[PDB]
């Protein structure tokens, strides 16, 4: 059966009819630097979402 | 002397949605039924009814 | 100064609303296929599953037999285009017996007990090309710039 | 392609408005 | 899994009517077969049912019951001289001799045995169970 070979979780309320979940990713880099440095590379993050019924 | 009446419907899913979202749907229908009865009484007083003499 | 009091009346019905509590029948094991369905308009059956049991329905089309009329619901309907519609791929409440308020596009009040004629898009019209077993129940009213008609549906 | 969605920065007013139908 | 249906069993929970004030006048009636009213007593109010014969108008379909009728065979059967349940309106599974499903909404015809040969209408159910070939029928009361 599908209820024994696949994981079962309890997180969704009985009144919701649609749900949404998100995944996040990171971007950036690092470099070898010396003292008295001003230009330092920056990092950032982003996200994406999916829906279900 | 005459008798007056009406009714309304509601499902279990609507009851649960009203309990969860904080805005029930049954009380609005009850108010509508009461308003319909009062307006029918007023209309009978001020307009009459030919078939019912 | 003279005190004043005012008065105003509600409307009688809404499109797709069940008319009264007489003996009715709702077929809830239906699924919408290929398009959107307007509440208060007739539907057709394109396939009845032999084992699974669900019925596949869509909006009425030329040269087809209507099955029922979709009804209002505050939980199963999506709010799109400033009104209630039944979206594609979702369950639909289809009524196949009883009195219902239905969308119309005619101009004259109908007579009691006469046969109902439908248009190509699934709305009542006095000179439509689609023949139905249904009859007229006598209700005939108008919401804000919308015509409505009371129709009695018999089980197919 | 962000971290927050519009729904997370939305608020619904506590009070609602009702249409009036005087009885007579 | 499970079997899908059995003969004489009600399909859905729509509008249905069951006449329990009946009795099998002659012979035995197979569960899931059409029956006809041989004689309706004017004052006593009982209807004498029988298996469908040639050139007669059917009345209803006999349904199952675990208490009213018992039998030593695998299949249920109504014995002569016993009270019978007959359903006169609703959706019911029925015995059939056909091999291909007809069109939905078609008007069905009944064989001389009370079976389904090539007015009640087809409902859309066509399954197979132990080589019985059940069919789902919508019955109206006229």
């Amino acid at each position: 059966s599908a209820l024994r070979v696949f994981p079962v979780t309890t997180e969704l309320s009985p009144t919701d009819k649609t749900f949404e979940y998100m995944t996040f990713d990171k971007v950036g880099t690092a470099q070898i630097i010396a003292d008295y440095t001003d230009d330092l590379p920056l990092v950032d993050a982003l996200g994406t979402s999916e829906f279900g019924k | 002397v005459f008798r007056l009446g009406n009714a309304y419907l509601i499902s279990i899913d609507e009851i649960k949605a009203g309990q969860a979202t904080g805005r029930p749907l049954s009380t609005r229908k009850a108010s509508a039924c009461q308003l319909a009865h009062d307006q029918l009484v007023n209309r009978l007083v001020f307009k009459g009814s030919a078939p019912h003499k | 100064q003279i005190n004043a009091s005012y008065q105003r009346d509600m409307a009688i019905a809404l499109p797709g609303m069940v008319a009264d509590t007489s003996k009715y029948n709702i077929d809830g094991a239906c699924v919408v296929n290929e398009g959107d369905v307007l509440v208060g308009a007739a539907v057709q059956v394109v396939q009845a599953q032999a084992v699974d049991g669900h019925k596949l329905v869509k909006a009425l089309t030329t040269g087809t037999t209507p099955y029922g009329v979709a009804i209002r619901s505050h939980w199963q309907t999506v709010n799109a285009q400033n009104q209630m519609i039944y979206e594609d791929g979702g369950a639909i409440n289809v009524m196949t017996s009883g009195r219902v308020w239905m969308l119309s596009k005619s101009t004259e009040a109908p007579t009691f007990g006469s046969a109902v004629k439908l248009d190509v898009d699934g709305q009542e019209k006095s000179d439509g090309t689609i023949e139905t077993t249904w009859t007229y129940a006598g209700g005939w009213t108008k919401y804000k710039d919308i015509q409505l008609v009371e129709v009695q549906l018999h089980q197919l | 392609m962000g971290i927050w969605t519009a729904q997370e920065l939305h608020r619904i007013k506590s009070q609602s408005y009702e249409e009036d139908y005087p009885v007579g």
